[PDB]
């Protein structure tokens, strides 16, 4: 998206370089929080939950 | 010495006009967009980049 394709490419349409362009990139990659899924945990158990990250 | 004649030279006269003139335009906002321009004659296949600025 930033650097566009080359020019031989056939998909030279689809995605004009930003960095010609001035135009904006949609970002789509986002943080995620993780903690354990205790409901098939066998035994001792971490019931613990999200951490404050906030 | 008095001098009766005098080199006066040419008798050239200047003119100067001025011309005003304002003008209200409306231009759209195009999108950067790539557009496929096939070759003509002397003129080779190119890609082609539309810009908003009029």
């Amino acid at each position: 998206a930033m650097y566009g394709y080359d020019n031989d490419n056939k998909d030279f349409a689809k995605k004009p370089p930003a960095d010609a362009t001035g135009a904006e990139i949609y970002l789509q990659d986002y943080l995620t929080i993780y903690t354990n899924d205790a409901r098939a945990t066998t035994g001792t158990k971490i019931l613990a939950g999200f951490p404050p990250y906030k | 010495a008095t001098a009766i004649l005098r080199p006066i030279g040419l008798h050239v006269e200047k003119f100067q006009q001025t011309y005003r003139k304002k003008w209200r335009f409306l231009t759209s906002a195009n999108a950067n967009v790539i557009l496929a321009e096939a070759a003509s004659g002397e003129r080779p296949a190119r890609w082609a980049l539309t810009t908003g600025m009029a």
